[PDB]
């Protein structure tokens, strides 16, 4: 039993931010050499987990959360960070415990004239909490004026898309971001990695 | 007021999207999150 992270990093389709996708990882066995081998990985952090030790570890169980952003806003998919990410599309809680990989898909995400297939939320009137997803497309009141469910003054629809071009500068690129969190349940561990113990 | 100024800024990066300016459409949405979110 091998954990099918294929699916997650190696799938064609990936979702919008504001619409992450999440997919649950549980009995199996995972070698994070496989990916802790560059297949290209611009980012690759993890928190409360040391990166080399991955495969020495066991967890409760694994979620892994996938979704496209720009480059400038990859730095935001991390514990304790504001902006348009992770304020109204995907939030880390601070106690945070797992990792966070990206890599360039400017050869993938981006189409000639514009690829405007992936969407951020712009407005919302709270922050999220901690791995909260929101996917309401109800008209946003910015005003006093009241919106009645139409765009007008004030009244925006609270999603824009991305102006993925291929001469975007590697700021304004896709990425494609794959979170994994490792949960520490008082429960038997149900994935390990492929160096530990059987534990 | 705000609410004017909000509206215009809104229309700026609509339009900078359709003229093919798409960098410039995606940091004035950058800008438009940072001018609402002063509290
Ligand atoms: C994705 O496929 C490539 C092709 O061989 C492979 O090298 C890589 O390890 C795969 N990644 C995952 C997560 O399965």
């Amino acid at each position: 039993n091998l954990c099918p992270f294929g699916e997650v990093f190696n799938a064609t389709r990936f979702a919008s931010v504001y619409a992450w996708n999440r997919k649950r990882i549980s009995n199996c066995v995972a070698d994070y050499s496989v990916l802790y081998n560059s297949a290209s990985f611009s980012t690759f952090k993890c928190y409360g987990v040391s990166p080399t030790k991955l495969n020495d570890l066991c967890f409760t169980n694994v979620y892994a959360d996938s979704f496209v952003i720009r480059g400038d806003e990859v730095r935001q998919i991390a514990p304790g960070q504001t902006g348009k990410i992770a304020d109204y599309n995907y939030k880390l809680p601070d106690d945070f415990t797992g990792c966070v990989i990206a890599w360039n898909s400017n050869n993938l995400d981006s189409k000639v004239g514009g690829n405007y297939n992936y969407l951020y939320r712009l407005f919302r009137k709270s922050n999220l909490k901690p791995f909260e997803r929101d996917i309401s497309t109800e008209i946003y009141q910015a005003g006093s004026t009241p919106c009645n469910g139409v765009e007008g003054f004030n009244c925006y629809f609270p999603l824009q898309s991305y102006g993925f071009q291929p001469t975007n500068g590697v700021g304004y690129q896709p990425y494609r971001v794959v979170v994994l969190s490792f949960e520490l349940l008082h429960a038997p561990a149900t994935v390990c990695g492929s160096n530990s113990e059987n534990l | 007021d705000k609410e004017w100024i909000l509206q215009k800024i809104y229309e700026i990066m609509r339009r900078l999207d359709e003229e093919g300016h798409a960098e410039a459409s995606m940091r004035v949405s950058d800008l438009i999150y940072e001018f609402m979110k002063k509290d």
